[PDB]
């Protein structure tokens, strides 16, 4: 099978402080751009029987179906995208080692006999489902979840570079991984954290998104996804919000719940379906943990369960160190007294706090963020427990 | 004190004023570094699919060209009641897929005999007639049936479970083991047994350690295999497993996950055919089923009825001697130390769950590689029940 | 030959066409469309369709063979809920409806006048009201005015029940009430009559099902469609219920319904009032004292005193007597405002 | 993206999260002088008569919304519509706040003194 | 191709009917078959393309009936039921000694009981002597249960229970058998045994099929119920 | 007249979403409902510009890429575009003097001069 | 074997004195003239039609289709009970006939009485006094359409299900004159609206709120009388009980 196609990846400038240095290292990256599309350009320009006719025996249109079942090694039972199934035949050109019951074969128009094998046949879903440009934020930009980082490289990290210690200890790495808490935690920064350092393909999925409306088109745009996964090994699926389709499992009586619980069914069967030695790893996040299916979160799908906790008071001050660190701050602002004020800021609180204090400083046509900017900040953004009194 | 909108003056200074020298360029290069991206990602495209075309060495583009002209396609569809065809009505009803239904009649090249209800039949284009029947031919080497001979696991694996293992050992290998014993005490051997007790607590591991000292092939069938897409012709996958059951020696059939198939058209298609294959085929065979799920009531009740699945054994939670055995058992896997206090372990996890054991074993192996040891220790294994176990209030007021 | 050719224009456009929605236009002569057969097409515009009438999701006829776009029909005449008809009409007048003389007047100023005389809602410089709430005890005439309203308009009228939106399938109530507005919007100034509106519109609460959700969503879009981000112009609003505490205070406010008419039961000279107009049509009483029955002090509505007169045609019939007198007149109020308690004496 | 309710305390806190909804803007009753405010803004197609005090009517609008305000503006309005006027006068913004502001009490005495 | 037909409409008689190709047409004429039977439902073999009813096929299953198994063969003798005597000469004398002197019941003028009721412990043999007769009759048993129905929503009234008798009636040596006691908010069971009896009091004049409705307990009894012809022989 | 009789007769072109052109002659596109096909595209279009997951039309049956045609946007949502912007001003709005700037500070600010 | 069959949909609007436009069921709409020879006059929006196969040209009328439900509540046979197995119901069996067939037999009497007639009544009491007997032998009399539907019956786990059943019947009832429905156990589907209530409270309130605009409601109903029946008349709502 082919490795696995990564993010574009440009270097990171490590800088960032709008100097000589950053000037320097962003005109490096673009003279090998420029290099690149001189080369590719140019080599565009400079230089310039059997397959014109088995393209006339192709014919024109070609649909394309998914086979399911060969008979013989001149007949199979191929299904079109609508999802009527024929038994029909393959011509002798077509190369018989790559059909495998759930391939995408190349369908004549008329009488749909199989005239090829399409590798690549990702539909458009499952295409966008795939993260190319990976995203900026970096380990160095996670304030906290130290714990939550390192177990995150052990889960889908440490398989993926040396795991000689794996198997040297005797036990299975980790399939799948499941990020819970409270809204706001990092969970979603820490999957970026990990696309940004990934080696492998990373596979963003919203969840909700593998619903849809035709009957089946659900449990095959999962089974499509898993399998780009596999034929991009290693590759890291993240299957955001998992809340969506993770719900309690109940008996289905309207035709849509069913079509839900097959969805889910095919995803646990599927999940089920590669060993964990394989380099396919799944990572799920979500707020409400506990109105997951007790069946999804078993040992031998998902053992990994990393929790996010609300901030602690010196993560706090690591993340108001991180989202300040671009800010013109002055010598008086403490940063202090607001990760003293005992509330339930998260990482998005903190930055909301940062942007809001950042927005004060203008309000007072000012761009160096005081204390007091800081002060009205987090009671202005801050919304909405015990009388008080009663609790001294 | 009012907000004051931020004038167009206003909007010039802040802009400007403190400002590095090198902040025009830095943005002007970081811009034009996104634009080569998008035109280098531009100018790649185009990247060939190059469709499955084999060697020329194996064209013979004349034979395709007159099985194109000759062969006719044939949709593939479900067959139903045969109407009494008995030559005087030789109809069926068929379900075309998505398509409809339709009722067709037999084609020259098939007989009435290897078409009947059920199974995938092949109807032409024009008039539907089924022109041949397509057995599934299952045998699925790519799903579910395990089909494994002689599974890995023994009876010094399983742990715990005694009592259940010993109920287990009588119902399928006494009459297994020592049929003459059942045959004169005048009673037919044991039907089966419905496995049943909170999942993870090992039933399936059980059966599988019992299946390798009968010798006897083990085959493990899913329910949602045949819920999820290939449903219908499920009737005819047991048909084929338990027919290939009997061209095999004693053998040991194992419904797990059954839940989802006893909670129903075709669904209920897979149990009569069962109970086709159960009651019709004859209780003296050596083909002993092996019901097990944690439901003990969503079973079918026409299932359990005499005359068929005849006992229950109730699997339940591994015991301290139990969960200290499946602590050492999965524990000989590892690399650990010698002198690890696995009753301790077993202690510290009352009310766990086999898959808990091992999900706590696999948590102290990453605890060790996280120390980046060769060897895991009980501080590892202690970690790790805190972990996994549990998922002041007890210091304080118990001592 | 340019008459020719003309004919052969108009030809084209002549019947049967599918129905189809203008997805967007491409070209000047060119647009996308998709066929109600479950496809989209790129098709061809005729050059005679009027270009700024085909706006999107445009109802559109395309040719059956060709699904060209060949003409374009009026904005929601493919709507799921029904007008009324001229048959459907009821023949209610307002002088059939006795008494309630400021409640007629505060329903006509809201509902009857603006579409008239909005010139001088236009001079005095003010909005008129456009949505009225219309409460009271049961059978006090509520149901009636409006159809006395709907006898009385050249609007185009929208009678619904409020359970009536409530549907089986998600989203379907939310989506019909969009359509019934958009059918009002699109349509004259018309008129909504909403009866039983509490049935959807009780006040919003913590909803922890499904049920309970989905009937909240109606009342939102409800809301959204009333005074939402789009106005609706000449659109006004009837609805009818018969506990307004109940509804939600979202609902209950200025520019969704700018009157709440309280329907009270009839007081001494409303009773005389219906008791003059539902026994116009009777017969003549022979001086029995309606005055007085009138005068007795009871808490009946409207439908009790029409019941009174029914009762008393029941009696005279069964005694077979055309000219009611004092006798089965009596009988009849007996019976109807019984009002039988039998309660334990402990109580008062 | 703008949102909007009347129940935010309903909605859930994976919405209402920062980075996701900042600056939860809250629309409070307005107070006397923005009641004014609207007044003069929804009076300002009225023929108003010399000697119009819409202080007054501000005054007499606690705690109202600014649609109960427009409400009594068109109900003045529609005062003078009745009389077959084009004026409005100082009676008819009192009778029409009197009319658009009627609200149901505690009728019941006893009830109301529950509480000291 | 095959369709099932929606309803029959007077014109002399139209039918609409669905094609399995999701599509509804209607008929002016009834295609090449009789017309007078044409059950409300009956799948009927429509046209390729003329849509012409060619002929009438066969009924099909309703989901629960088929999965609500026959059994046919119960293979009783009244050996297996052992210390019931009293209460298996009872069910006889109730069941199917009217069944053959049906002319006896109708010379008297009245009508033949629609239904026997028997109550008691569990595990007593309630279910076994009903196989026993079933076998015994020859009758087409149906284990219709109690504590089942009372759950699977509302609907488990005029869906399962008249499905449950309606297509008995054409293999009809016939005995549908109600089982454990059932509940005889709480406004589900009501709907249940509102159309228990106002279906069962619908039966058939020759009572060619029977209904047995064993219970667990004498607790709870409803008189619209337990009166007679619904359930008034009581073992 | 004549020229557009003759346009008209022509079957209308399917619209569809190529998910990427495979070679500089076949164009894999998916058609609703039809299914997925390996189109060609004709003299007139230039394949470079056929982009993924862009619209586009194929001819009568033969399923030949002829046109591009503009991005996919659904009616139910393309019909949420204010085209008819609605009458209502900041001079309108009563009070909320302190809301207006708050909404401006991130409606307005962040897209006018995102340098800030 | 002339036939051909026909395609059958409802109109939904009336375009010109030609033009109608017409949605087949399960399928797509179309604008579709009408046969020459027809009463395009009673062709309303809503009316089921038939639609030929080929030119899609209306072809014929249809009556409004008819729920599975109501059918099979509507096509059960009352039996043709006389009224001499009633018994000791004398003054009440007197004043059931005079309310419900009265206005059934010789309208032109209330006609000129002065009155409208009564629009149906409530029979109350004990199970097992005959209510249902009454109503079954009012049907028999009259030979009229009769709809015998048992409240509680109604009632579907589907949030809106219940008031379109209600609707259905009524549709019926109205396109089926002169015809009785007769509600048993009205106290199941009538019940005092009370705010609270679990979602089924609500449900059921919406349904009655369906019944109760169904009977008495902008479209006044005509021919059409009905007969409720109840154990509990006490718990039956005001607005149900109001006449
Ligand atoms: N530990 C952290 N250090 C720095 N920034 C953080 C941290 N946690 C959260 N944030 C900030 O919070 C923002 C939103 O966090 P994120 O998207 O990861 O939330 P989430 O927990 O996945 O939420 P949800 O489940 O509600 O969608 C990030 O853009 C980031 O700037
Ligand atoms: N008594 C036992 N001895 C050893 N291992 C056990 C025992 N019970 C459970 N396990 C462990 O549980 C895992 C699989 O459990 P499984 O048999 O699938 O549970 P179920 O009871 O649901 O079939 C295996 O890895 C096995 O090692
Ligand atoms: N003002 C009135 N004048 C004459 N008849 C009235 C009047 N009010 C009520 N009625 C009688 O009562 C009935 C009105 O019922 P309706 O208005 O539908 O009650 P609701 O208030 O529940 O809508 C009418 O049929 C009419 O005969
Ligand atoms: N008198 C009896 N003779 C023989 N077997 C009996 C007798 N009574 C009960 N049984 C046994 O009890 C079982 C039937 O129990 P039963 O009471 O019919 O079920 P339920 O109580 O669930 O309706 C059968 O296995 C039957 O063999
Ligand atoms: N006058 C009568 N009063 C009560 N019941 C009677 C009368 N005449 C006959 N019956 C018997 O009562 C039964 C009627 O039941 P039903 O009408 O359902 O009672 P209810 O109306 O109380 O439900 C009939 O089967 C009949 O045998
Ligand atoms: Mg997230
Ligand atoms: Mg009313």
């Amino acid at each position: 099978t082919k490795g696995p196609d990564a993010a574009s990846k440009l270097p990171l400038v490590t800088p960032h402080t709008q100097c000589r240095l950053k000037l320097l290292k962003l005109e490096r990256i673009k003279d090998y751009l420029l290099m690149e599309e001189e080369f590719i350009r140019n080599q565009e320009q400079m230089k310039p029987e059997e397959r014109s006719k088995v393209d006339d025996l192709r014919g024109t249109p070609m649909s394309v179906g998914t086979l399911e079942e060969i008979i013989d090694d001149n007949h199979a039972i191929v299904s079109t995208s609508v999802g009527s199934e024929h038994y029909v035949s393959i011509l002798s050109f077509v190369d018989k080692d790559l059909l495998e019951p759930g391939c995408s074969v190349l369908l004549n128009h008329k009488v749909h006999a199989v005239i090829g094998v399409l590798m690549d046949d990702t539909d458009p879903l499952v295409t966008v489902m795939k993260v190319e440009k990976a995203p900026q934020e970096t380990y160095a930009d996670i304030g906290g979840l130290d714990n939550q980082i390192q177990e995150i490289k052990e889960s889908v990290e440490l398989p993926l570079t040396h795991p000689e210690y794996y198997e040297e200890m005797g036990i299975k790495p980790p399939k799948g991984v499941i990020l819970y808490g409270p809204p706001g935690t990092g969970k979603t920064l820490l999957a970026k954290a990990v696309a940004n350092q990934t080696s492998a393909t990373f596979l963003r999925v919203v969840g909700s998104e593998l619903i849809q409306k035709y009957l089946g088109d659900g449990p095959k745009l999962v089974r499509e996804l898993f399998r780009v996964a596999e034929e991009h090994a290693p590759s890291i699926v993240f299957i955001d919000e998992i809340d969506a389709i993770g719900t309690k499992r109940y008996d289905s009586n309207s035709g849509g719940e069913r079509e839900i619980q097959r969805t889910m069914l095919e995803l646990l069967n599927q999940l089920d379906g590669f060993d964990s030695r394989g380099d396919v790893k799944v990572i799920m996040a979500t707020n409400r943990i506990e109105t997951l299916d007790p069946a999804l979160i078993r040992p031998g799908r998902i053992d990994r369960k990393i929790e996010f906790p609300l901030p602690d008071e010196k993560t706090k001050k690591r993340i108001f160190q991180i989202h300040t660190s671009r800010m013109t701050l002055a010598d008086d602002v403490t940063l202090d007294d607001l990760i003293m004020a005992k509330d339930d800021l998260s990482g998005a609180d903190i930055k909301a706090i940062c942007t809001e204090a950042g927005l004060m400083a203008l309000r007072e046509r000012r761009m160096k963020v005081t204390n007091e900017d800081f002060k009205k900040s987090k009671e202005n953004v801050l919304y909405k427990g015990t009388p008080e009194g009663l609790y001294l | 004190k009012p907000i004051r909108a931020l004038d167009e003056g206003d909007i010039a200074l802040l802009k400007t004023y403190g400002q590095s020298t090198y902040s025009r360029q830095i943005k002007q290069v970081e811009d034009d570094i996104q634009q080569l991206l998008k035109k280098i990602n531009e100018l790649t495209g185009i990247k060939e699919s190059d469709t499955g075309l084999a060697p020329p060495a194996l064209w013979d583009l004349a034979a395709d060209k007159q099985t194109l002209q000759s062969e006719q396609p044939l949709q593939v569809a479900r067959c139903t009641k045969i109407i009494n065809a008995d030559s005087e009505d030789p109809k069926y009803i068929i379900n075309v897929k998505q398509f409809a239904k339709f009722v067709v009649d037999l084609s020259d090249q098939v007989a009435p005999t290897d078409i009947e209800e059920g199974m995938r039949v092949g109807v032409d284009r024009n008039k539907y007639q089924i022109h041949i029947p397509l057995p599934p031919k299952i045998d699925p080497t790519v799903t579910m049936m395990q089909v494994e001979e002689k599974p890995d696991v023994t009876y010094s694996d399983v742990g715990g479970c005694k009592e259940q293992i010993e109920k287990l050992r009588e119902v399928v290998e006494t009459p297994l083991l020592h049929p003459e014993r059942f045959v004169n005490l005048g009673i037919e051997p044991p039907k089966g047994v419905l496995l049943f007790g909170p999942p993870g607590t090992g039933k399936t591991l059980c059966a599988r350690a019992v299946a390798n000292r009968t010798d006897a092939c083990f085959i493990r069938v899913i329910g949602s295999e045949l819920v999820q897409k290939y449903v219908g012709e499920g009737a005819r996958m047991v048909r084929e497993l338990f027919e290939m059951a009997r061209t095999k020696k004693a053998c040991l059939i194992f419904f797990d996950e059954i839940d989802a198939i006893g909670g129903d058209n075709e669904v209920q298609r897979t149990m009569l055919e069962l109970i086709n294959q159960l009651d019709g085929f004859d209780p003296r065979g050596n083909i002993k089923v092996l019901m097990a799920t944690n439901r003990p009531d969503t079973l079918d009740p026409a299932l359990m009825r005499p005359g068929r699945l005849d006992r229950k054994i109730e699997f339940s939670l591994p015991d301290l001697e139990g969960r200290t055995h499946i602590f050492k058992i999965h524990a000989r896997s590892m690399s650990v130390e010698r002198d690890i206090r696995f009753e301790l372990l077993a202690r510290l996890c009352p009310n766990s769950t086999g898959a808990e054991i091992r999900s706590v074993c696999t948590e102290a192996g990453m605890f060790a590689i996280r120390a980046r040891r060769k060897i895991a220790t009980e501080k590892d294994f202690l970690e790790a029940v805190n972990k996994v176990i549990k998922s002041t209030p007890r210091y304080m007021t118990y001592n | 030959e340019f008459l020719h050719a003309q004919e052969e224009v108009k030809r084209i456009q002549s019947i049967p066409l599918v129905i189809g929605q203008f997805l967007e236009a491409v070209d000047q002569n060119t647009a996308i469309v998709g066929s109600t057969t479950g496809s989209n097409y790129y098709v061809r515009i005729l050059s005679t369709i009027d270009r700024e009438l085909l706006k999107p999701n445009a109802s559109v006829a395309l040719h059956k063979h060709s699904n060209a776009l060949v003409d374009v029909l009026p904005p929601e005449a493919d709507s799921s809920i029904m007008m009324l008809t001229s048959d459907q009409k009821p023949d209610v007048m307002y002088a059939d409806i006795g008494g309630m003389d400021i409640q007629k007047q505060e329903v006509r100023e809201a509902v009857e006048l603006p579409l008239t005389h909005f010139e001088l809602y236009k001079q005095i410089g003010i909005d008129p009201p456009r949505g009225v709430l219309m409460y009271g005890p049961p059978g006090c005439g509520k149901t009636m005015l409006a159809k006395a309203v709907a006898h009385h308009t050249t609007a185009a009228f929208i009678r619904v029940v409020g359970s009536e939106f409530v549907q089986k399938y998600l989203g379907e109530g939310p989506r019909m009430v969009r359509d019934v507005f958009r059918l009002a919007k699109e349509n004259a100034p018309a008129i909504i009559f909403i009866d039983e509106i509490d049935a959807i519109a009780t006040k919003r609460f913590d909803a922890q099902t499904g049920a309970d959700r989905e009937v909240q969503r109606i009342l939102l879009e409800l809301l959204n469609q009333m005074d939402g981000f789009d106005q609706n112009v000449n659109v006004k609003v009837i609805m009818a219920t018969n506990r307004a505490d109940t509804l939600d205070p979202a609902l209950l406010r200025p520019g969704r319904l700018d009157r709440k008419i309280e329907f009270p039961l009839p007081d001494r000279r409303q009773k005389r009032l219906i008791f003059s107009t539902i026994t116009s049509k009777m017969n003549l009483s022979e001086e029995v004292d309606l005055e007085d029955y009138v005068a007795r002090p009871d808490k009946i509505s409207g439908a009790d005193i029409n019941s009174i007169c029914q009762e008393s045609g029941m009696l005279a019939v069964r005694e077979n007597r055309y000219i009611v007198l004092a006798k089965d007149f009596e009988k009849a109020y007996k019976t109807v405002i019984k009002k039988d308690e039998q309660e334990h004496e402990f109580y008062k | 993206v703008i949102m909007a309710t009347n129940r935010i305390d309903i909605l859930d806190s994976a919405l209402l999260r920062p980075g996701r909804i900042d600056r939860k803007i809250e629309f409070p009753p307005p107070n006397e002088e923005a009641r004014l405010d609207i007044l003069k803004i929804h009076s300002r197609k009225m023929n108003l008569t010399r000697g119009i005090n819409l202080r007054k009517i501000a005054e007499l609008m606690p705690g109202a919304s600014g649609a109960e305000v427009k409400g009594v503006c068109t109900e003045a309005g529609m005062y003078a519509l009745r009389e077959r006027r084009v004026h409005v006068t100082q009676e008819d913004f009192e009778m029409a706040v009197a009319k658009v502001m009627q609200k149901d009490s505690e009728k019941n005495m006893s009830i109301k003194k529950l509480w000291k | 191709l095959v369709s099932n037909v929606i309803e029959l409409l007077d014109v002399g008689k139209c039918a609409v009917i669905k094609t399995s190709t999701r599509q509804t047409y209607f008929l002016p004429v009834i295609g090449l078959v009789d017309a007078e039977k044409l059950k409300p439902g009956d799948l009927v073999g429509v046209n390729k393309d003329s849509y012409l009813i060619l002929e009438t096929l066969p009924t099909e299953y309703d989901s629960r009936v088929k999965a609500m198994e026959v059994d046919e063969r119960p293979t009783e003798q009244y050996s297996d039921i052992g210390g019931l005597d009293k209460q298996i000469q009872e069910l006889v004398e109730a069941i199917v000694l009217p069944m053959n002197h049906k002319e006896k019941f109708e010379n008297l003028g009245i009508q033949p009981p629609k239904g026997v009721l028997m109550y008691g412990p569990p595990g007593t043999g309630k279910t076994l002597l009903a196989r026993a007769c079933a076998a015994q009759t020859k009758a087409t048993f149906l284990k219709l249960a109690g504590p089942q129905l009372v759950q699977m929503f509302i609907g488990d009234g005029a869906k399962l229970v008249r499905d449950a008798f309606a297509l008995a009636k054409e293999k009809a040596p016939s005995i549908i058998f109600i089982d454990e006691l059932d509940a005889i908010g709480d406004r589900e069971v009501q709907r249940t045994m509102l159309e228990l009896l106002n279906q069962l009091d619908g039966f058939q004049p020759n009572t060619q099929v029977k209904v047995i409705a064993a219970t667990n307990r004498v607790d709870i009894l409803d008189p619209a119920l337990l009166r007679s012809g619904r359930l008034d022989r009581k073992i | 007249l004549r020229e557009e009789l003759q346009l008209l007769q022509e079957q209308g072109s399917y619209v569809g979403e190529v998910v990427r052109a495979m070679d500089k002659k076949k164009v894999l596109v998916k058609v609703h409902p039809e299914g997925k096909f390996v189109v060609d595209v004709d003299k007139n279009i230039d394949i470079n510009d056929v982009t993924p997951n862009c619209r586009v039309a194929l001819r009568n049956d033969s399923y030949t890429l002829h046109k591009i045609l503009p991005n996919k946007v659904d009616p139910l949502v393309s019909l949420m575009m204010v085209e008819k912007v609605p009458d209502s001003t900041y001079e309108m709005i009563g009070g909320l003097d302190k809301q207006i700037k708050e909404i401006k500070e991130v409606i307005e600010l962040p897209v006018k001069h995102p340098e800030l | 074997l002339q036939s051909v069959g026909q395609i059958v949909g409802e109109v939904l609007k009336q375009l010109t004195e030609e033009k109608f436009i017409v949605k087949a069921t399960n399928g797509p709409r179309y604008v579709v003239g009408c046969r020459r020879q027809l009463d395009k006059s009673k062709l309303k929006p809503g009316t089921r039609v038939a639609l030929d196969m080929t030119t899609l040209t209306i072809m014929r009328y249809l009556p409004r289709e008819v729920d599975p439900l109501v059918y099979n509540m509507s096509h059960e046979d009352p039996g043709n009970v006389s009224y001499s197995e009633i018994g000791g119901l004398s003054e009440q069996i007197r004043e059931l006939r005079e309310v419900i067939e009265l206005p059934l037999t010789n309208p032109e009497l209330f006609q000129r009485v002065g009155i409208i007639p009564p629009k149906g009544c409530l029979l109350y009491g004990p199970p097992g006094t005959g209510k249902t007997l009454l109503a079954r032998a009012v049907a028999s009399q009259l030979d009229c359409n009769f709809l015998k539907v048992v409240s509680s019956s109604i009632v579907d786990k589907y949030i809106g299900e219940s008031a379109r059943l209600i609707r259905e019947m009524f549709n019926y009832a109205r396109d089926h004159q002169p015809c009785i429905i007769f509600m048993d156990e009205i106290d199941a589907i009538g019940g005092r609206r009370f705010s609270e209530g679990t979602s089924a409270d609500r449900e059921i309130q919406r349904t009655l709120m369906e019944l109760l605009n169904q009977m008495d409601g902008f479209d006044t109903l005509h021919r059409v009388k009905m007969i409720m029946a109840t154990n509990r008349p006490d718990t039956l709502d005001p607005a149900l009980l109001r006449p």
